[PDB]
């Protein structure tokens, strides 16, 4: 699924 | 030293291939058979996704002297049929679905309703073990699932897909792309690859790029999403 790329 | 700034292939991030696949299968068994389940909490952007996909795909179906046909499409990693319902069934006379999770294919019969009678085959199979029939599909749609295959399996699967295309047929990959490298999600047991890695795999399958488009209007916090049309 679409999902967070997390911390920058 | 030997440790690079980042990884650029799945063999650098996958410790044990058998466990990579078995953990992923277990993960999906535990997900509710709903649109929000398919989209990992992003059910609210399903329409944004579908509408862009339709515009992307319609160019191949409606334009040019060598139009892509509308006889048969294959939905890969189809889940309950979110894409089959709103994108593919309204455009193709017949659709087949393939997914590793049988309970999603079972739910699909309910989810797809009356129009679901035009879903012909419900293949329960991992893509890594699946051979789409030669000369059979106008469009093979692969969305939000490529991260579940190793590089070797993905390359070979795409090669098998190529042989499955009917004249003027296309494969579409629509999936998460990492800004850089190859990133492991150890919760769902999948990877996210950057554009270069994906381009390399496409090339290795003997496929040519017809279009490449970044999905607009998605949530700010998520990986970028790209569509590739191939044949
Ligand atoms: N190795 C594999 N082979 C085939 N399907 C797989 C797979 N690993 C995970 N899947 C399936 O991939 C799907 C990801 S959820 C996305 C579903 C659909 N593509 C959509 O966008 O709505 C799940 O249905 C899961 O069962």
């Amino acid at each position: 699924x679409p999902k967070t790329s997390g911390k920058a | 030293g030997l440790v690079p700034r980042g990884s650029h292939m799945t063999s650098e991030v996958i410790e044990d291939e058998k466990q990579f696949y078995s953990k992923a299968k277990t993960y999906w068994k535990q997900i509710p058979p709903t649109v929000d389940g398919m989209l990992g909490g992003y059910g609210h952007i399903s329409s944004i996704d579908i509408n862009s996909s339709r515009k992307f795909l319609q160019r191949f179906l409606r334009e040019g002297p060598n139009k892509t046909g509308t006889s048969c499409a294959l939905d890969c990693g189809a889940g309950i049929g979110r894409i089959t319902k709103r994108l593919l069934l309204p455009l193709f006379r017949e659709v087949d679905m393939v997914d590793i999770t049988e309970d999603f294919l079972v739910q699909a019969k309910t989810y797809l309703g009356e129009e679901g009678k035009r879903v012909r085959n419900y293949f329960c199979c991992g893509l890594q073990d699946f051979t789409p029939e030669p000369d059979s599909y106008d469009v093979i749609w692969i969305q939000w699932v490529i991260g579940h295959l190793t590089d070797q399996h993905l390359a070979e699967f795409l090669r098998r897909c190529k042989g499955s295309l009917r004249p003027n047929g296309i494969i579409v990959i629509k999936d998460n792309m990492a800004q850089e490298g190859v990133i492991l999600d150890d919760v769902d047991s999948s990877v996210c690859r950057d554009l270069d890695v994906v381009r390399r795999i496409i090339c290795s399958a003997g496929l040519s790029l017809l279009a490449e488009e970044r999905q607009e209007n998605l949530p700010d916090e998520i990986y970028h999403v790209y569509s590739f049309a191939l044949r």
